[PDB]
């Protein structure tokens, strides 16, 4: 997602969201203290390599070990 | 075996290629003659001139650790 | 041929020449192992088969391409003759690819083969 | 202090938020020859008075993508716009013609700024300036 | 100085032709910073992305250029 | 916010300055080339950093330059 | 076979970060002057005859490695 | 209402050496590589080439012509291949023990293995396309029929090839004969569709159905008198359906009911077929065709009576709308993107009808016993009405960066929507979270129970269970449907919902899909997957023009990779962008819609009938205990099915192994140009490119990395090929092997 998907998109996704709260009667009552936006384009790129990278070893490791420890 | 040895030298000589270039380039190109005054990471430097995405030397890197998780598959 | 000139442009003409090459060529191409067990390489020469003539094939087209490239260069004419290739191009270069590693061989010796590294260009370091 | 009649308009959802009346919102006025559709950087369609207008919006950008739009998509190019930084102190802030011309004209009393007596490939080294707030383009 | 129609290499350093050979189109404004206009025979990569090509001259010094 | 800077290569063509979607840039006097006048950026605090200027200087390599800084509501063209 | 599985990949992490660190001072603390025509500059000189070489056994390595894969299966 | 331009263009082969010319900026000729992308990326786009609507509409026009005449020559190529390369007659004898083939594969470097045993003394690759099925319903019984068909093919191909030539380059419509609206429509609503269903039911009530109905006795394809005979013999198309003695006059009387003895409504399938009865789907095309003329009489035209679709439309006006419908006319009369947009969405739609459609109730003799076909032409079906709904939401923001005028679309339905948009998604947002949560989070709910040893707290029949209460009704309905709501309907419309399990040979044609929690959720894993492809194409339309990020969004165009880094990072903010993301979406989705077709129906409905009448399900019925865990789908279905291909080296379906393995390869390399950008790749191409430099063979046209549209557009291009390669090869050989 992270990888495949830029920024822009969320960004503008991000503001209707940013919108509906602030309409919204009873949660317009929690205001943020920190503006909501998406992620830099580099932090895509480095979150998105992340997960990539996790869902690497994680995946391989699961089976590595239970595939030899399964079988010896 | 002989197979999987020359598999794996074109991992490992893809990922040098990459982590190579990126750092040679990382001062600039004559796609980015400055690319020194930007820093190591920065975004790109917007559409103009054909576009320059994933070109700073961060990006290299980046691109070369989907190469170095394939070459220890 | 105008129209014909633009049914030059079109490069997969030379795929339909390729398969042509089965009237002569699979008369002769039976079975085809010879002598690639026999090599006086002092004990197991079986690695002997033809690699070689791959390097021929290759180098008489790569060389009348490039005398495509250098010779349309001198006609000035750049997006035409890339657009739809020239007949006198092709044809010169590749009617002479047998004896194009030959004019390459003299190409070589002439020093007509490398350009100058300083008339190439140079990125920022 | 100056104003405008408000565009003729139902009301859109992309228009100002907690910013204007939080930090800060912007003001635009334009005179028309004639009351005309235009087409509202917050969305939809809207129609301006004939004689003088005026509109908040909540960025410069977007004021600056509507006096675009009525220097070029008109008949008659209103380039009479001008923009506004209005504060919630009432302090209000001259902005667009700047000076007074337009920027893409050249006007006598503007003073240079950001410009380099260099060669932007002369630039100094990063190692030069190390350690130092300073980046080479300063 | 450099006549029109001079064959020149060139020696600026961040140029996309620096190393490359460009042709003398003309000398501007007798005192300025950059007056030797060059064409050169291939283009850059200037332009928005999807341009079928680029820019065909630019202005360099007289300092930073060498006849051919 | 960011910084935008102009070198003694311009030309100017004041493409970049009719470019620019916040107003960020201006011609003003100069002696340096032939059209008698040079780029300026007096109000940068209003960059967001689109690059459509250096996308339409038209010199081998960018008269103007747009190097990203310290982001603020106005830099990130925040509507809220 | 986790022992090496592990070791493999924390050697493979490494030799990246080696060369991102090798590109981050390029950017950053590389002085063409001290460093003047001597064995690390003239890297730089010849930046595009590195590249262009590590490409080509590249190229070389996958298109037959991966050709007699295909050719087999 | 006839206007033509005579000969507005002349017909010279000097344009086709000359490549761009169409377009100002190509014409002049090639200085980069990305002249040659560009050359194909605009060759159909007429509104950029030129702003006359007169000239493009012709252009457009004489498109469709050239088009069907493709169409004509590849549907002719599947008549031709079934008269001269199939064992069509061979099936035709044994249709419950013959495999239908067509295709031979020439005997060269070892590929003739493909060419597998498929009965009847035939070698050859088993089609899926339910061709053989369709020929024998349509009436067919020899070869020469279909080869005379497959001429009749050419013949039209000619013909639709000369009119698209004849229509631009001799008599060019004018601009004011492509508005005519409503003429356009009374002729299709009546002309295409009306005469197409009326004709068509005249084909089938003379030729298929006594033909077929012979297939039944089983008098055997030779033995049958042509179709034609059975006109020269009124008393042959007499001797069965009785009511021919009385043949015409009832019709014009209106007694109608002596013919129920060929117009039924069994409303069921034929036991020894396998498919719906002939004597339906002619009274039904019948009935359909009436209809379609009778809705052709609707619209104004010269002679006064009918309607104005303006008149209709102004006439739509609500105190929540505003102006209402006003202007819909126009841009509808103005823009072809409009047009596209609203047709593709039907479309599209209306394609994943068919599939839904065509296996419950199998349209054609012995398609319900293949189970390789019904999986074959629906999940095709499903795809291709899912691309289309994509392209939907394309030329749906297309319109409103190009053909929108805010002074034509003041305060109506059109303009008054794009001022709440922001209200519109933020809750399309919602739903899709909602849905997120509520669908996939059962799954992962389920898979962590599981795992915990705690199947009693799990989402299933067995434990607690989410019960489509609703659906079941609903069949309830359906099935108790004759004998009272639909009393001249002696058996229900389709058995999926309730009825005895109707089997053809020894295998299961259709019977009762009973709903259970596990098919609960599946469905909510749909109603998901699809509201999220929604929100990325709606979004795409009504932010095409403006945002707050961007308010000058339509200056910049509808293809246009971005905005520069500046305001955080504006990457992918154009409406080509929200294809392309919409894209993957219409993808996982659609993946997730024919997994749940291929496993549910090989668990819970095909399978082998006894004698006795008990089923013997291919997958034993372990859907609903196991399709309610990813790790269920992961090994119940994928690693389980996915046995077929991967051992299929050394057989027949050799191919799909391989071809299995080919969609892996382009998927990888998809993910090469979706991960990166031409930033690096230029300065690689620097490097390459000076060794060219260095030996002097750089090309004149010089090197430039692709476009970052195009890196995108090539990178969806491939991620979807493979990703449908490799289902298209795990369904056909999984499909093949079981039944
Ligand atoms: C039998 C099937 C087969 C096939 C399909 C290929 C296909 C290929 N080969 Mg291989 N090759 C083969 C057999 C084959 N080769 C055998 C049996 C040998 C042993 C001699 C080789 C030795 C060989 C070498 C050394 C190279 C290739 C290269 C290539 C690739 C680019 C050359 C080309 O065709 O483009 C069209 C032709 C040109 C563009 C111009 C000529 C380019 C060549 C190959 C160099 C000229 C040959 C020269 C005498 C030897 C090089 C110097 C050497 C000391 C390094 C291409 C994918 C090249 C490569 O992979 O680069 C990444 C490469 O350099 N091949
Ligand atoms: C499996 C998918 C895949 C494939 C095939 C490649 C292939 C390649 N990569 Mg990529 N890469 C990938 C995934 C892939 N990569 C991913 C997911 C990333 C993360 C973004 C990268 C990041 C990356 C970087 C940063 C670089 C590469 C580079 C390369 C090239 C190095 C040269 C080489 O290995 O041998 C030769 C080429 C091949 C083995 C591929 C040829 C493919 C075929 C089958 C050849 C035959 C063509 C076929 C007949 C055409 C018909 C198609 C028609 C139907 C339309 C090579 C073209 C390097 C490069 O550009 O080299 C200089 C480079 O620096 N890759
Ligand atoms: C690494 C890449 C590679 C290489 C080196 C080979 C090499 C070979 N292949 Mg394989 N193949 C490959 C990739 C490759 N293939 C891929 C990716 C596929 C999938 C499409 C195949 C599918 C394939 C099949 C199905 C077959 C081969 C066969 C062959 C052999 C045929 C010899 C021949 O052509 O005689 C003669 C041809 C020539 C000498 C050509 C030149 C003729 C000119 C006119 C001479 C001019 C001289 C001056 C040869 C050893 C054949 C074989 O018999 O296997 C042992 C065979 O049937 N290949
Ligand atoms: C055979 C005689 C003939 C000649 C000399 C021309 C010449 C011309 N045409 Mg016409 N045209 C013809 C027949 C002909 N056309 C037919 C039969 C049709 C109906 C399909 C058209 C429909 C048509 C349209 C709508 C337009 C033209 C245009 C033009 C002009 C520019 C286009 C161009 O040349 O680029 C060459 C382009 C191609 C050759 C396209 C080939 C790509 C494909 C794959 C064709 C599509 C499949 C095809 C219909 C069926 C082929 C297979 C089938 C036989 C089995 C040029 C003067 C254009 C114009 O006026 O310029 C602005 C214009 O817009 N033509
Ligand atoms: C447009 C759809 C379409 C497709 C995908 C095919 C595909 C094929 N055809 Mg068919 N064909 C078609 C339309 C089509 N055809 C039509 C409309 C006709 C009537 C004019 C034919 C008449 C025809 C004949 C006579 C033959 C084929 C054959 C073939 C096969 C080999 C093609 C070949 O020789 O290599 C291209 C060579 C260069 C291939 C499966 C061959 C076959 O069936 O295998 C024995 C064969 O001999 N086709
Ligand atoms: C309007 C829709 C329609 C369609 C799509 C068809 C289609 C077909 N008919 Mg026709 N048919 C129709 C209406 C239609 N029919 C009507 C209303 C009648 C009553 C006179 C007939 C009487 C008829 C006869 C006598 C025959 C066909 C046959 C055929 C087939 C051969 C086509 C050919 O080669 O020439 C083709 C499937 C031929 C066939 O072989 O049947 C399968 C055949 O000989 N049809
Ligand atoms: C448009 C399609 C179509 C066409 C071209 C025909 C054509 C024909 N039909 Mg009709 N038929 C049709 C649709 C069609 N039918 C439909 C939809 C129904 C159901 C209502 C019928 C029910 C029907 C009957 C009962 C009879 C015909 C008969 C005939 C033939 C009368 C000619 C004659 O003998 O003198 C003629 C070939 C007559 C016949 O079979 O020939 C003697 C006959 O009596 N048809
Ligand atoms: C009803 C049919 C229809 C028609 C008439 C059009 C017509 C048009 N479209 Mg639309 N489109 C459609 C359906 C249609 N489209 C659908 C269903 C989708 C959803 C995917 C789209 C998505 C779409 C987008 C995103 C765009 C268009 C655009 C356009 C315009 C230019 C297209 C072009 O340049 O061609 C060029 C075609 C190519 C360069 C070929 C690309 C490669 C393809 C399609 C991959 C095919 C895979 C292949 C079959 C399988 C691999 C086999 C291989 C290994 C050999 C043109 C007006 C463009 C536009 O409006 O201009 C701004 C544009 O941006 N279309
Ligand atoms: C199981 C889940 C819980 C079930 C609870 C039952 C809820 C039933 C849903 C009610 C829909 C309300 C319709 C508004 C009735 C309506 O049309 O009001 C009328 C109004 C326009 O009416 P006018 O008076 O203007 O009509 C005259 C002119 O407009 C001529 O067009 O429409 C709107 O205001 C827009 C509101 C759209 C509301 C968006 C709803 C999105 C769909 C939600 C339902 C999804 C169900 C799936 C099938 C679609
Ligand atoms: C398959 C195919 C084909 C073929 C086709 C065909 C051949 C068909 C057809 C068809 C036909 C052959 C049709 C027809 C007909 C008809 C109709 C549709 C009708 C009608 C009518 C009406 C509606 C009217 C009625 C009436 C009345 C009511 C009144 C008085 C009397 C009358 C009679 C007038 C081709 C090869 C081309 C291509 C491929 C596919
Ligand atoms: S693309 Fe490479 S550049 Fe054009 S924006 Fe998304 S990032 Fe900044």
């Amino acid at each position: 997602m992270f990888l495949i998907s830029w920024r822009g998109y969320w960004q503008e996704l991000i503001e209707t969201i940013v919108w509906a709260h602030e309409r919204t009667p009873l949660a317009n009552l929690v205001r943020w203290k920190d503006k909501p936006v998406a992620l830099s384009i580099v932090q895509a790129r480095l979150v998105g390599l992340a997960h990539f990278t996790v869902g690497y070893v994680l995946t391989y490791a699961a089976f590595l070990i239970a595939s030899t420890a399964g079988k010896f | 075996d002989f197979l999987v040895h020359h598999a794996i030298a074109l991992g490992l000589h893809t990922t040098a290629l990459i982590l190579i270039k990126g750092a040679l380039d990382a001062r600039g190109s004559k796609l980015m003659p400055d690319k020194k005054d930007f820093g190591y990471s920065f975004p790109c430097d917007g559409p103009g001139r054909g576009g320059t995405c994933d070109i700073s030397a961060w990006d290299a890197f980046y691109l070369a650790m989907f190469w170095m998780l394939n070459t220890l598959g | 041929m105008d129209g014909l000139k633009s049914f030059l442009s079109t490069a997969p003409v030379m795929i339909m020449a390729l398969l042509t090459f089965t009237a002569g060529i699979l008369i002769e191409f039976n079975a085809f192992y010879p002598d690639l067990l026999f090599h006086p390489c002092s004990c197991a020469g079986d690695f002997l088969i033809p690699s070689i003539i791959f390097l021929y094939i290759a180098g008489w087209i790569g060389w009348v391409g490039r005398s495509y490239l250098i010779e349309i260069r001198e006609s000035k004419n750049p997006e035409m003759q890339e657009v739809v290739i020239n007949v006198p191009l092709a044809i010169k270069k590749m009617l002479g690819g047998f004896l194009w590693p030959l004019a390459a061989v003299g190409e070589y010796t002439s020093g007509k083969l490398v350009m100058k590294d300083s008339e190439i260009p140079t990125s920022p370091r | 202090e100056l104003s405008g009649q408000p565009p003729k308009f139902g009301g859109s959802t992309g228009g100002l938020l907690s910013k204007a009346n939080r930090e800060e919102k912007y003001a635009i006025t334009w005179t028309s020859a004639s009351e005309q559709v235009f087409e509202m950087p917050t969305g939809g369609a809207a129609i301006m008075n004939e004689g003088e207008n005026l509109l908040y919006l909540a960025r410069k950008e977007q004021c600056l993508a509507l006096g675009t739009q009525l220097r070029t998509k008109f008949k008659p190019k209103i380039q009479d716009y001008k923009i506004y930084r209005v504060y919630p102190s009432g302090e209000v802030q001259y902005l667009h013609p700047a000076d007074g011309v337009f920027p893409e004209k050249v006007n006598e009393g503007r003073e240079a700024q950001g410009t380099k007596t260099r060669r932007i490939g002369q630039n100094p080294e990063p190692v030069t300036i190390k350690f130092s707030g300073k980046a080479p383009y300063e | 100085a450099l006549n029109r129609g001079d064959k020149v290499r060139i020696k600026r350093t961040e140029s996309y032709w620096y190393g490359d050979v460009g042709t003398v189109a003309s000398v501007e404004k007798s005192g300025i910073l950059y007056p030797v206009i060059v064409r050169f025979d291939r283009v850059n990569y200037n332009g928005f992305s999807g341009s079928a090509s680029g820019v065909n001259t630019n202005n360099f010094a007289e300092n930073e250029l060498e006849l051919v | 916010s960011h910084s935008v800077k102009i070198y003694d290569t311009c030309i100017g063509c004041t493409q970049c300055v009719r470019a620019c979607p916040l107003d960020v840039l201006e011609m003003v006097p100069w002696d340096g080339c032939k059209a008698a006048q040079i780029a300026s950026s007096p109000r940068t605090e209003d960059c967001v950093g689109c690059k459509r200027c250096e996308t339409a200087c038209p010199t081998d390599f960018l008269s103007i330059r747009v190097y990203l800084g310290a982001e603020t509501t106005r830099s990130m063209g925040l509507a809220y | 076979a986790a022992l090496y599985t592990h070791h493999q990949y924390i050697a493979g992490f490494l030799m990246v970060g080696a060369f991102a660190h090798g590109a981050i001072f390029f950017v950053r603390d590389y002085d063409p002057v001290a460093n003047k025509d001597n064995v690390l500059a003239r890297m730089l000189e010849h930046k595009e005859a590195l590249i262009s070489h590590l490409s080509w056994v590249s190229l070389f390595l996958g298109f037959h490695t991966l050709g007699l894969y295909v050719h087999n299966d | 209402k006839v206007s033509v331009d005579n000969n507005p263009v002349p017909t010279s082969f000097e344009k086709w050496g000359k490549p761009g010319h169409f377009d100002r900026t190509l014409a002049r000729g090639p200085k980069t590589t990305t002249w040659i992308w560009n050359l194909h990326a605009n060759a159909h786009d007429f509104d950029s080439q030129t702003s006359d609507l007169e000239d493009v509409s012709r252009k457009i026009f004489s498109a469709h012509f050239g088009h069907l005449a493709v169409v004509f020559v590849w549907l002719s190529g599947m008549y031709f291949h079934g008269a001269k390369f199939s064992n069509y007659e061979g099936w035709l004898a044994d249709p419950t023990h013959i495999k239908p083939s067509a295709q031979v594969v020439w005997p060269i470097v070892g590929q003739g293995i493909l060419n597998g045993d498929v009965g009847g003394g035939f070698h050859g690759i088993q089609i899926t396309s339910g061709l053989f099925y369709l020929w024998r319903a349509s009436g067919f019984t020899d070869s020469y029929q279909l080869y005379c068909t497959a001429i009749g093919g050419l013949v039209m191909a000619a013909l639709m090839l000369f009119a698209g030539w004849f229509h631009y380059h001799v008599k060019a419509p004018k601009l004011e004969w492509f508005q005519n609206v409503e003429s356009m429509m009374n002729h299709h609503l009546a002309g295409l569709l009306g005469l197409g269903s009326l004709g068509w039911a005249g084909h089938q009530i003379h030729v298929s159905m006594p033909i077929n109905k012979l297939l039944d006795a089983g008098v055997a394809p030779k033995d049958i008198p042509l179709p034609h005979e059975f006109i020269l013999e009124p008393s042959k198309m007499a001797e069965l359906y009785p009511s021919f003695a009385q043949g015409l006059t009832p019709f014009f009387t209106l007694n109608w009911g002596v013919y129920s003895d060929f117009l039924t409504f069994k409303g069921g399938l034929n036991p020894v077929t396998g498919g719906l009865w002939l004597s339906d789907t002619a009274h039904h095309h019948l009935a359909i065709a009436v209809l379609f003329i009778i809705a052709g009489h609707m619209y104004r035209t010269n002679w006064g009576i009918g309607h104005s679709m303006k008149e209709i439309l102004e006439a739509h006006k609500g105190p929540f709308t505003g102006e209402g419908h006003k202007g819909l006319y126009e841009i509808l009369t103005t823009s072809w993107h409009a047009q596209l947009a609203i047709n593709l969405a039907l479309l599209g739609s209306l394609t994943i009808i068919v599939a839904q459609h065509m296996y419950a109730m199998p349209p054609y003799p012995y398609q319900a016993i293949d189970y390789a076909t019904q999986l074959s032409l629906f999940t095709h079906h499903m795809w291709i009405g899912g691309f289309l709904i994509v392209g939907a939401g394309a030329h749906g923001a297309i319109f409103m960066v190009r053909d929108y005028d805010p002074a034509k679309n003041v305060n109506n339905l059109l303009d008054r929507m794009l001022r709440h948009r922001d209200a519109i998604i933020s809750h399309l947002n919602w739903v899709c979270i909602f849905l997120g949560f509520h669908s996939f989070g059962l799954y992962i709910h389920n898979d962590t129970m599981r795992a915990l040893g705690r199947p009693q707290d799990m989402f299933s029949d067995t434990a607690i269970q989410l019960q489509p209460i609703f659906a079941q009704w609903v069949q309830h309905l359906h099935t108790l449907a004759p004998g009272a709501t639909a009393p001249n309907a002696l058996a229900t419309a389709s058995y999926a919902f309730g009825g005895e399990t109707i089997a053809v040979a020894g295998k299961v044609a259709m019977m009762p899909i009973t709903l259970g929690t596990a098919d609960f959720m599946v469905h909510h894993i749909h109603a998901f997957t699809i509201h999220v492809t929604a929100l990325i194409l709606l979004k795409g339309v009504l932010y095409a023009r403006s945002s707050r990020l961007v308010p000058d969004k339509a200056n910049l165009g509808f293809r246009f990779p971005c905005d520069g880094p500046g305001r955080g990072g504006t990457c992918q903010v154009s409406g080509w962008d929200h294809v392309f993301l919409g894209l993957f979406w219409m993808y996982n989705s659609l993946s997730i819609v024919i997994f749940h077709f291929s496993w549910k129906m090989q668990s819970d409905v095909w399978g082998t009938v006894s004698p006795d009448g008990s089923v013997t399900h291919v997958t034993l019925g372990n859907f609903a205990q196991s399709a309610i865990t990813i790790n269920g789908w992961l090994r119940d279905f994928l690693w389980a099915q996915a046995a077929n291909v991967i051992n299929s080296y050394g057989s027949a379906l050799s191919a799909y192994g391989i071809m299995f393995l080919a969609g892996h390869f382009v998927f990888a390399f998809s993910l090469m140009f979706l991960f990166s950008g031409r930033g690096y790749w230029q300065e690689l191409i620097e490097s390459i490119v000076w060794a060219h430099n260095k030996l002097n063979v750089a090309p004149a046209i010089q090197p430039r990395a692709l476009s970052i549209i195009q890196g995108r557009a090539v990178g969806v291009a491939h991620y979807l090929l493979g990703g449908i390669v490799t289902t298209w090869a795990f369904f056909l050989a999984r499909s093949l092997s079981i039944g």
